[PDB]
């Protein structure tokens, strides 16, 4: 049907991945662009369809900016073209509890592809206020609920890593990996969409 | 899960051309490697050529480099076998097949047991 393989790396799996991308000043706008571009090498290496892999792309501050819902229906090149243009906000604060809020009860809120699994990539660069992570435990196990398994990638020496240790503790399939800038991303890329696709079932209809 | 069909053999004279289509189908099928085989009288199956998902890299046993080229058209969901150069020993059923075994990594697969889906056969006869 519509648009061939860009990579020999194609997964044609059934699968709700959700890219959450820190919007701090944590990064600068050149390492943004590299998360950013990492966003869309990722994508490229799917199978973007509602019968195959849906993608989701949240920017988050101290709130979350949607770019991309998975039931968006639109041409794959499409959606990398505003994965690629999404805006540097370079904010004062990325709140990892508001955005967990967010995939939970907006992204998440009901569960059309019982068929499909969920993930979360959590892309971390990052410490929020002690004031906002109230609730920080309640999401994560809310998503653990609706078997959304969380993926926290941290970027760089502010990352929160008590936080991703946390996720981890919260459920087995919860996995993180600790990266020391955003030019170990296209390094560990490869390992990273691997181990995504095999999280995933070929299609068990 | 993956359909594949085979056409265009038949009798060539030796030193002759002949080109091999594939049609691959079904839901599960993303665009896998590729590879022909084939079978001669009295003799096992025989990996010919294989191409990469992207057909970026080809494969062929030093025997018959420069007497095929294996190549795709993933928009249509074609493989092809151009044979040149055609002797007697290419007398054999020619079969498509695609590797099913980690189907994600779309690298060139030359170990025979990772083809796991197969076509029917088309026949090549080399004669006069």
């Amino acid at each position: 049907i519509s648009e061939p393989p860009l990579h020999d790396f194609y997964c044609s799996r059934l699968l709700d991945l959700v890219f959450l991308l820190d919007g701090s000043s944590r990064l600068s706008e050149a390492e943004f662009e590299v998360l950013k571009a990492f966003v869309v090498d990722m994508m490229e290496r799917l199978r973007i369809s509602q019968k195959w892999v849906r993608v989701a792309v949240v920017e988050y501050h101290d709130g979350s900016h949607a770019y991309i819902g998975l039931k968006d229906r639109k041409r794959p090149s499409e959606l990398r073209r505003i994965a690629s243009q999404v805006k540097y906000a370079g904010s004062q604060v990325a709140s990892t509890s508001e955005v967990l809020k967010y995939t939970l009860f907006q992204i998440f809120s009901k569960i059309d592809r019982p068929e499909a699994s969920r993930i979360a990539l959590l892309l971390m660069a990052s410490q929020e206020p002690q004031r906002m992570s109230r609730n920080f435990v309640r999401y994560v196990q809310g998503l653990k609920k609706k078997k959304v398994i969380v993926i926290p990638v941290g970027i760089g020496p502010h990352a929160n890593l008590k936080q991703i240790r946390l996720i981890e503790k919260q459920a087995p399939e919860n996995k993180a990996f600790v990266l020391s800038s955003v030019d170990e991303l296209e390094q560990q890329r490869d390992e990273i969409v691997s181990y995504l696709c095999d999280l995933a079932p070929e299609a068990p209809p | 899960e993956v359909q594949l069909v085979e056409s265009g053999g038949g009798l060539v004279q030796p030193g002759g051309s002949l080109r091999l289509s594939c049609a691959a189908s079904g839901r599960t099928f993303s665009y896998n490697p590729m590879g022909w085989f084939r079978q001669a009288p009295g003799k096992g199956r025989e990996l010919v050529a294989a191409i990469s998902r992207t057909g970026g890299s080809t494969y062929y046993p030093d025997s018959v480099e420069g007497r095929f080229t294996i190549s795709r058209d993933n928009a249509k969901r074609m493989v092809y076998l151009q044979m040149n150069s055609l002797r007697a020993e290419d007398t054999a059923v020619y079969y498509c097949a695609a590797a099913g075994v980690r189907a994600e990594d779309g690298r060139v697969r030359t170990l025979p047991s990772e083809y796991t889906f197969w076509g029917q056969g088309t026949q090549v006869t080399v004669s006069s």
